[PDB]
RNA sequence: CCAUGAUAAGGAUUAUAAAUUGAAAGUGUUAAUAUCAUAAUCAAAAUUUAUUAUUUAUAUUAAAUAUGUAUGUGUAGAUAAAAUAAGAA
């Protein structure tokens, strides 16, 4: 994500001093007004807003609002991850059988096919779909790259 | 239609029943609480007109 | 209803919805209530400004006002039925039965346990425990000390 | 429960004999509701101070279309004598009726005139078994 | 009164009744808008195309 | 809450549960910086002051620190309010002396 | 195994079996999450 | 012994000061105090157990006070006393419910923007599922019972069930 | 997010790394009511006596309740005619008629 | 679907072949033990010490929830007494001068 | 201030005492040998 | 009061290891004499399955 | 103990027999606690939240 | 206080979580965050500060803050010229330096081999150990119908376990941003860890003998009676007590009869009604707050309407209600609330 | 072949919609598609369903006394019910009647937020108490009956996922609710600042801010339950200008702020 | 109301040192057999159930309402518990 961002949290801050010194708020140019406006509606927030802020209602419409746009990757609830990464193979043994710990989601940059042992751009140049298989299948994956 | 709407569910069976696998995923800790913070078109549109 | 399309195996769990809300009415009828005990039964002068017959009068006035309440909730909490939001069991609350903390039963309790769906930690079962207090003094020592952190730490105003 | 007596026989585990803490059991049953005090007659299951107020009971609430007993905590007061009316009390098997008015009742619950085990025993209502049982005790003739 | 449409029925004549909600892929319930009215290719039975268009 | 009750209904009520299990405000100052030189030259808080005060509010001092928990009101706010009225209160009749 | 549901938060059958994570790996956060950052939702409510 | 307790106005004095009276009631001005007039001097007890050191038990602090007739439906009890209003009766009151997620969110709501439809309970979907496997042998076990009789008992105009055997 | 053992080969960081912490900071919004700047001085008389929906509202036991006393006392004198309240009667009030009613 | 974090990252050893060396196997009457270790408790006490798991300061375990045992909090590794203490302390201690006690009393 | 500090990246603040994350673990798993002198 | 035979066995052993502690070569007669070694022994837990609550089990009766 | 002035009072007792033969009755019934009533009984002891016992109020 | 011992700020963190080890290690991990976080702000303080030191101004408001006293410790209306104002300030600087460069040296202590971050004088912020809570569930493992006996001999312990580390931080002055940081850490709090914050922050209160004014007891004392139960609802009044700021010259008045009259100076009365070079009958005029003789609001002795020769309505006697609801300005119900013999006998009071 | 619990249903809404609507087809319920839920019931159904649900004050149980019925058998024995008239003769009749159910606006805090004391719970949200229209609450008519089926019952059909939807509310619901679905801004642009029932009290607090008595009028501010007009803010800091007290004079001027359609902007 | 699962109780020979005197073989409530019916505490209530340690002679009912019966030579048969900070050979 864009980190910088959090240092317009740094706003509402300022913007109390201003009042403490007596600097009036409505002495800034119009155009700075929205960016700090904007700054404001981003993060500050009330005691009574933050109450009610957690409706299940107004969680879901913001899920909704992000279904008619066509984000919903890194939403909780609306999001199913498929793919699992196997393990590591060690030339100290093959005959040790590993298996899982622990399990965590975190994104593909991390661990990924080296750029170099990949084809060359698959965004543009293969069209791939990750889906089920319709058969039933007897072992192995349940998912498989179309 | 949408391709990221995605079936959330298992087919209806005694599979729900007979096993103890759960049915939601469990909250996340560290996701923040989903706000409103932001502009329409229409809003941007009469701020710069 | 009537057995037709229902969603729950225990119907009796419905109950605890119930249960529910009894405790709501008293909230908002408590206060109320004990008002209304405290200003009937009081004997000596209510205050200063309020004395003799100006007092029994509002007291009996009071009183009458407290009995014309309809749905009013009265019934003392030790006289409500505790029941198991999972398996709807019930048990008599201060007894082995009942088990205070995940407000469940004993059933409950045990099932939720052995299959571990509740995090506890296993003790000897014959000790006081790990903890200090209960070692030294007992179920009422550490009902003591609970008293002591709710309420006596403070210096009122 | 063994025999169901009611509903709850159903749902109920006696769970042998078994100890409650104090003053709390489940199931409230006075059975010393009546029991004669001639010295402590009016401290004895009845009101802690002589200068508290008649209970709810002893007061329409609202509008009634009527009722068929009244509530056993409702205290004898000398309307019920004087009145003539029906003053009904639920017991066991039905309805007690105060039919036979006193001064000496006035003053006290209701909960205190009306005995709640009864020597008279029904054999119509026992098994075989309870009734020989009975028997050991002393209780029915045989 | 009851009768092989309304009833509870896995096999309707020898074929997976549809009638039933649990005989059904739960992908299927997820929400969907009507495509008709727009342009030919933007229907959906033309999915594998979508990433194709102009 | 950070954990559970953190996002969805209950979120708002249990948030609120916990700040009025909160509303404690405690209010502390030292008696010896009551002791100072008040702005008609007279000291503010002199030693039969203090004699007023340390039997005025009994248990409320300890080791020479007057503290006030002001629990009346559902929000911290208020119980600032009430507290400062009380001090001020205190003090107003401590200073008798 | 039942009609109710083994609610996977409280369950440390769930959270601690080898799908989740046990209590005696590291306990530190696993990824960042930025929504409210990365796509923002104009604030429109139900009530006028 | 039994005596009258007395008071010396401070004008009366051969030095005027302040009587410890006189403050008690400044405090019970301040911090608002109910005097209990009836209260018995002889009764004045520590409460031994909790109050000295000497006992294993001993928290610093009066405990409980000991009045062997003290009950909860006396007045002064009434007015120093803990409301039941947001202590854990209420939390109890609220998150301690059949079906948990009830308590984080509407049922129909989560299901509805979840999967596209609302799905019933588990039990249900066993009764339906047998309802399903079982119609498909045998038949006329059966009965046929709903809420309101007046959908079977006149059907609409068209409505020809299919007949079978 | 350069580690590529990160997870996988058994790197689980001790310290939650600072990027990270500026994600989740930047995130949730900052409470107004935090800040906690107050240069004028306490209200003595309007500020506990403020509009009903947004008031003060007194918690706990009954003494801190003393508006809502008043309150309830006045509205229940006026609600409750006295010739209603004549007829609730004291225990020894009935007592006096039974035959022995002191000893 | 939500359950396709539950599949089986990698595949799981068959069972192959037979029981492993000295296992409890059961004849007449047999008390049977899975749990104990046939080899390793029939060892005597006074060779191999009363120890149950490496000896190391306690802050190292915990009590494992729904198993009587006790697990390291970093799982396997370990840190030897002499780590624990500053370095060369007698008897493995905050200073060398006094116990626990002795510390505290003198100090106050 | 600056969100994250400079402390962290700017190398004229670099602590020298700081040492790195292997070493000091691996030194302090050693047990020496404890038989330094003949006869103990 | 702490008086009473287990006490005292506790005070013993106290006073012994402080004359230990001043006096180092004093603890090769008290070590032989048993004064520093310590028994470990308590009453036995408190349990509801006991009548008394710690030794006694419950009356039993041939069905 | 501070009284109110004017009322005839008694002083706790030396002797014994003034205790022992005096109009003092015992605890008949359960008992009540005005706080400690809420946190019903010793062996249900209700607690609304985990602090540490010993947590103090800042 | 020096060193350690003193602050005007002080944080406490504290952190719970369900495993021992859990909240240990969140304690060493928060620890380091609010050590560099710590520094940062801390160290920009000081640069502010010693910039402070090296040379600047004293403000117009802070020196009229120094010179307002009626007298001085030396008796008399003290002249502080700028020089010394610019001198204290400078003092208390000074100080604050001190305690920065305190702090900070903490901060840089804790190196990886030698890190002990329980002790306050090896780190900052430091962290205390803080009891347990241990909750223990005993209960039957039996479901049995038949036997008492069976159900108790059948009884398990369990436990609830709650571990608390707190984090102690005590600071020289008070940043919003400190706050800020150290409020948002909850977000990043690890797994099934949860928080609290305790804030105990230095506030200038403010005591007015104005509205809190220091006055002689009541010529009529209050007895125990004033007291009942009840008596907090109904005879008290919640203070402080309302005083007029507000006050109508009677006729024959000069400005020092109405001095005289309301306790204060000539000066005082002239400089609170600043505006007005004289004052005739019958107007109103700013009470001083510093007077002694100022009124409450509704004083005891109740207001009394005799029926006499009235208006012009009669000239004989007052009749109906609304005419002395005129008369006195209220509404004709709270008349007949008061008077609870002229409402029952009849409205036109026969 | 046909068990029925009820006999006769009816619809939600009239005929003017209906009768076009059918021609566009609805989606219902994919398990359970047929709905039959209270507000189909009919009158005689819905009355007697309302009556049982309520333990033993709610007038569907016979002793309650508002039973209807003039005879109930215990156990093969038939006891005939005693009217209320000849109940009163040893059993005094204290009525206050529909008023004394409902506390002022005042207490509303202390009582968790009802004024309702009745048996059953009263939401002031329109859709807990909702049964074909949207529920509103009678401060004046509230009886035992509950003709409008606004109350929250605890037994009856369809209650479950009300009752939940009570549990689930938020902190300020009982609150907010009573205070929006009333005081709202006019169609006109005019506030609701003036109704004739308060009109005496803001002629007091005015009344009592001229004669300098800060403190009286702001306990007379207390009581108010709706939107006070402009006039009373000027009067109340214009009382706060001559003592100098600044604090209070800018947390009135706050308070109308925001918080009631900012009538202290002037 | 027919409608499978699953956790209790129950001492009989791995011993003393740096150490536990409570066990798997299943005791109402729990997940695939359906085809008579609304039975659930929110107070103040009706003993027949094998499976339970009660206060025994100087002083004796005050707060939720709180037990009126059995003095009989420590007395039939038959039964109960314990080797654990206690003291048994
Ligand atoms: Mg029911
Ligand atoms: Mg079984």
């Amino acid at each position: 994500a864009n980190i910088n961002v959090v240092e317009k949290k740094k706003v509402p801050l300022v913007l109390a001093q201003m009042d403490e010194l007596g600097v009036p708020r409505t002495h800034l140019s119009r155009v700075l007004m929205d960016e700090v406006e904007d700054s404001l509606r981003k993060f500050q927030t009330y005691r009574s807003r933050f109450y009610e802020w957690g409706r299940a209602v107004k969680q879901f419409d913001f899920i909704e609002f992000r279904r008619r746009n066509g984000w919903l990757y890194d939403l909780h609830l609306m999001k199913c991850t498929t793919k699992q990464v196997g393990p590591l193979r060690d030339f100290n043994d093959p005959d040790a059988v590993q298996g899982a710990v622990a399990t965590a989601e975190i994104p593909a940059f991390f661990n990924e096919r080296p750029a170099w042992e990949r084809p060359p751009l698959e965004e543009t140049l293969y069209v791939t779909t990750n889906k089920e298989r319709y058969d039933d299948v007897r072992g192995g994956d349940i998912y498989y790259d179309d | 239609m949408l391709s990221q709407n995605v079936a959330k569910t298992t087919v209806p069976s005694y599979y729900m029943i007979r096993t103890n696998l759960p049915h939601r995923k469990p909250q996340n800790q560290w996701e923040g609480v989903y706000y409103y913070s932001g502009i329409t078109k229409r809003q941007r549109h009469l701020i710069l007109l | 209803m009537r057995h037709i399309g229902q969603d729950v195996p225990k119907r009796h769990t419905h109950f605890v919805l119930e249960s529910r809300l009894m405790y709501e009415k008293s909230f908002r009828d408590c206060w109320l209530h004990s008002v209304c005990r405290a200003i009937s039964q009081l004997d000596e002068p209510l205050s200063k400004t309020v004395v003799g017959t100006h007092q029994k009068m509002l007291q009996r006035k009071v009183t009458c006002f407290q009995y014309n309440q309809y749905g009013l909730f009265k019934t003392p909490y030790y006289r409500l039925a505790n029941v198991d939001r999972y398996h709807a069991v019930q048990g008599v609350a201060g007894t082995r039965e009942w088990v205070p903390y995940v407000n469940v039963s004993y059933w409950t309790m045990n099932k939720m346990v052995r299959g571990g769906n509740l995090l506890v930690h296993r003790v000897h079962y014959t000790g006081w425990g790990t903890d200090s207090h209960l070692k030294k003094g007992g179920w009422e020592h550490r009902w003591n000390k609970v008293l002591q952190r709710n309420v006596l730490q403070y210096s009122r105003i | 429960l063994k025999i169901a007596k009611s509903a709850f026989g159903f749902y109920l585990a006696r769970r042998g004999q078994r100890k409650y803490p104090f003053l709390r059991r489940p199931h409230i049953k006075n059975t010393h509701s009546m029991n004669p005090s001639a010295p402590y007659f009016w401290s004895f299951m009845t009101a802690k101070s002589q200068m508290a107020f008649l209970p709810e009971e002893n007061y329409i609430t609202g509008d009634w279309t009527g009722k068929f007993f009244v509530s056993k905590r409702q205290v004898y007061t000398l309307q019920h004598a004087t009145s003539g009316a029906k003053v009904r009390v639920k017991s066991f098997p039905s309805i007690f009726e105060f039919n036979s008015p006193s001064r000496w009742n006035i003053g006290k619950e209701m909960n205190t005139l009306t005995k709640p085990r009864m020597d008279l025993i029904d054999e119509q209502m026992l098994t075989k078994k309870q009734r020989l049982d009975y028997v050991r005790a002393g209780l029915l003739p045989k | 009164q009851a009768d092989r449409r309304t009833r509870h029925h896995m096999m309707v004549d020898g074929q997976i009744n549809p009638r039933e909600w649990f005989n059904w892929h739960p992908k299927e319930y997820q929400p969907w808008y009507f495509d008709r009215h727009k342009f030919l290719y933007e229907q959906r039975q033309y999915a594998q195309f979508h990433h194709l268009l102009c | 809450d950070n954990l559970q009750y953190k996002r969805y209904d209950w979120q708002g009520w249990y948030q609120r549960m916990l700040d009025v299990h909160n509303r404690n405000v405690s209010l502390r100052c030292r008696i010896c910086d009551l002791q100072r030189l008040d702005g008609n030259g007279v000291q503010f808080v002199d030693m039969q002051t203090e004699r007023r005060l340390r039997i005025l509010a009994q248990h409320r001092v300890g080791m020479g620190v007057l503290k006030l928990d002001a629990d009346k009101y559902e929000d911290q706010a208020d119980n600032v309010t009430f507290g400062t009225t009380k001090l001020s209160e205190l003090l107003a009749d401590a200073r008798k002396a | 195994v039942g009609y109710t549901p083994v609610n996977p938060d409280t369950s440390p059958m769930v959270a601690y079996s080898q799908y989740h994570w046990h209590y005696n790996l590291p306990q530190g956060m696993e990824r960042p999450h930025s929504v409210n950052r990365t796509f923002a939702a104009p604030f429109q409510s139900n009530h006028s | 012994g039994v005596h009258r307790v007395g008071y010396t106005h401070p004008s009366t004095l051969p030095v005027p000061c302040a009587q410890r009276w006189d403050l008690r009631l400044a405090r019970a001005r301040i911090f608002q105090e109910y005097i209990e007039e009836k209260a018995p001097g002889a009764w004045q007890l520590e409460d031994e157990r909790s109050m000295s050191p000497e006992f294993k038990t001993f928290t610093g602090y009066p405990m409980r006070d000991m009045r062997p007739g003290y009950g909860q439906n006396l007045p002064d009890y009434i007015m120093k006393k803990r409301l039941p209003n947001n202590t854990h009766y209420e939390l109890f009151a609220r998150r301690d419910i059949p079906n948990e997620d009830n308590a984080m969110y509407g049922k129909y709501l989560y299901d509805m923007t979840v999967h596209g439809t609302s799905l019933p309970s588990t039990y249900r979907m066993h009764k339906d599922i047998n309802k399903a496997q079982r119609n498909d042998r045998k038949l006329s076990g059966n009965r046929f019972k709903v809420l309101c009789s007046s959908g079977a008992k006149n059907p609409p105009s068209g409505w020809e069930p299919i007949p079978d055997a | 997010s350069h580690r590529r053992d990160y997870i996988r080969m058994g790197y689980i960081p001790r310290y939650t790394p600072w990027e990270w912490i500026a994600i989740q900071e930047a995130d949730q919004p900052l409470i107004a009511e935090q800040i906690r700047q107050d240069n004028i001085g306490t209200s003595y008389f309007f500020s506990l006596n403020r509009y009903w929906r947004y008031k003060a509202s007194p918690h706990g036991y009954i003494r801190h309740f003393e508006n809502e006393v008043r309150d309830l006392l006045q509205y229940v004198d006026g609600v409750t005619p006295w010739k209603q309240a004549q007829k609730i009667r004291t225990y020894w009030e009935v007592r006096s008629h039974h035959p022995m009613p002191q000893f | 679907y939500y359950w396709s974090r539950y599949r089986m990252p990698t595949q799981m050893p068959k069972f192959d072949g037979p029981a492993p060396v000295a296992a409890p196997q059961s004849m007449n009457s047999t008390k049977t033990n899975e749990f104990i270790d046939p080899i390793d408790d029939k060892f005597p006490m006074s060779i191999r010490g009363p120890l149950v798991r490496p000896d190391v300061p306690e802050d190292q375990y915990v009590d494992s929830w729904y198993i009587c045992t006790s697990m390291t909090h970093h799982m396997g590794d370990y840190r030897p007494w002499s780590a624990s203490a500053p370095p060369n302390a007698f008897r493995f201690r905050p200073f060398n001068e006094f116990d626990a006690k002795g510390r505290e009393y003198v100090q106050y | 201030s600056a969100n994250i500090p400079r402390s962290v990246w700017d190398p004229a603040q670099h602590n020298p005492n700081w040492s790195d994350s292997y070493g000091h673990d691996i030194t302090n798993r050693r047990a020496w040998p404890a038989r330094k002198w003949t006869v103990g | 009061s702490i008086a009473n035979e287990i006490a005292a066995f506790a005070l013993r052993m106290a006073v012994a290891n402080a004359l230990v502690k001043l006096i180092p070569l004093t603890r090769i007669p008290l070590k032989k004499s048993g004064l520093l070694s310590v028994d470990r022994r308590r009453e036995r837990g408190q349990f509801p399955g006991y009548l008394d609550g710690k030794k006694v089990k419950r009356r039993f009766a041939k069905r | 103990m501070q009284q109110i002035p004017g009322k005839v009072d008694q002083t706790p007792f030396e002797e014994d027999q003034t205790w022992l033969l005096h109009s003092i009755p015992v605890q008949q019934l359960e008992m009540h606690h005005h706080e400690k009533d809420l946190q019903d009984l010793p062996f249900i002891n209700h607690e609304q939240f985990p602090r540490s016992l010993e947590w103090n109020a800042p | 206080e020096d060193g350690i011992r003193g602050s005007e700020v002080t944080y406490k963190i504290v952190l719970e979580g369900f495993w021992d080890h859990h909240v240990m290690k969140l304690a060493e991990d928060v620890c380091m965050f609010l050590k560099d976080v710590g520094r940062q702000i801390v160290e920009e303080k000081l640069v502010a500060v010693r910039r402070l030191l090296q040379g600047g101004a004293v403000d117009p408001e802070l020196l009229a803050a120094f010179n307002c006293a009626r007298a001085g410790p030396f008796g008399g209306l003290d002249e502080y010229d700028k020089e010394e104002v610019a001198n204290f300030l400078r003092s208390d600087l000074r100080r604050l330096e001190e305690q920065c460069l305190s702090v900070i040296n903490r901060c840089n202590v804790p190196v990886p081999g030698a890190t002990n971050i329980y002790d306050p004088h090896t780190s900052w912020p430091h962290v205390e150990k803080l009891e347990p809570w241990v909750r223990m569930a005993e209960f039957w493992t039996s479901s049995s119908d038949t036997s008492f006996t069976e159900l108790e001999m059948s009884t398990a312990h369990y436990e609830f376990r709650k571990f608390f580390r707190v984090i102690i931080c005590k600071l020289p002055f008070q940043s919003t941003e400190f706050e800020k940081r150290m409020y948002d850490i909850r977000h990043w709090l690890h797994r099934q860890t949860s928080c609290e914050f305790h804030t105990i922050y230095r506030r200038n209160v403010i005591h007015d003998s104005a509205v809190f004014p220091t006055e002689h007891d009541p010529a009529t004392p209050t007895t125990h009676e004033h007291h009942r139960m009840f008596s907090f609802a109904l005879d008290w009044q919640s203070a402080p007590v309302n005083r007029l700021s507000t006050d109508t010259v009677h006729e024959g008045e000069s400005w020092d009869a109405v001095a005289q009259r309301l306790g204060c100076s000539v000066g005082e009365l002239k400089d609170a009604n600043a505006e007005r070079e004289t004052i005739e009958a019958g107007v109103v005029i700013n009470v001083p707050v510093t007077a002694t003789r100022r009124l409450t609001s509704f004083g005891a002795t109740p207001l009394v309407l005799p029926l006499k020769t009235t208006s012009a309505k009669d000239g004989e006697r007052i009749r109906t209600w609304e005419e002395a609801a005129a008369i006195l300005d209220c509404t004709v119900e709270e008349l007949q609330q008061c008077n609870g013999h002229a409402a029952l006998t009849y409205q036109k009071k026969e | 072949s046909v068990s029925g619990v009820f006999s006769k249903g009816r619809g939600i809404g009239h005929e003017a919609t209906t009768s076009i609507l059918r021609y566009i087809p609805r989606a219902r319920v994919p398990w359970q598609p047929s709905r039959f839920g209270r507000e189909n019931l009919t009158a005689a159904d819905m009355a007697r369903l309302w009556s049982r649900g309520r333990y033993r004050d709610g007038p569907g149980n016979y002793n309650s006394g508002y039973c209807t019925e003039r005879t109930h058998v215990l156990e093969e024995n038939t006891v005939s019910i005693i009217p209320r008239r000849e109940l009163e003769k040893y059993m005094p009749d204290i009525t206050i009647g529909p008023k004394a159910l409902v506390t002022p606006v005042s207490l509303m805090n202390a009582r968790n937020g009802h004024r309702v004391t009745h048996d059953l719970l009263h939401s002031y949200d329109p859709h807990i108490g909702r049964l074909g229209k949207p529920a509103v609450v009678d401060h004046d008519n509230i009886t035992v009956e509950d003709p409008n089926r606004v109350g929250l019952n605890a037994a009856t059909l369809d209650c479950r996922g009300r009752i939940y939807r009570w549990l689930r509310r938020g902190p300020f619901f009982q609150v907010d609710n009573y205070f929006r679905r009333s005081v709202k801004l006019n169609r006109d642009g005019t506030l609701p600042t003036d109704f004739v029932h308060e009109a005496p009290l803001m002629r007091k607090i005015i009344r009592l801010a001229h004669r300098g008595h800060l403190k009286a009028a702001c306990e007379e501010y207390r009581r108010v339950t709706t939107v006070p007009p402009v006039e009373v803010y000027r009067a109340l800091t214009a009382c706060c200008v001559p003592g100098a007290k600044l604090a209070d004079a800018v947390s009135i001027f706050e308070d109308g702020d925001s918080k009631l359609f900012y009538v202290s902007r002037d």
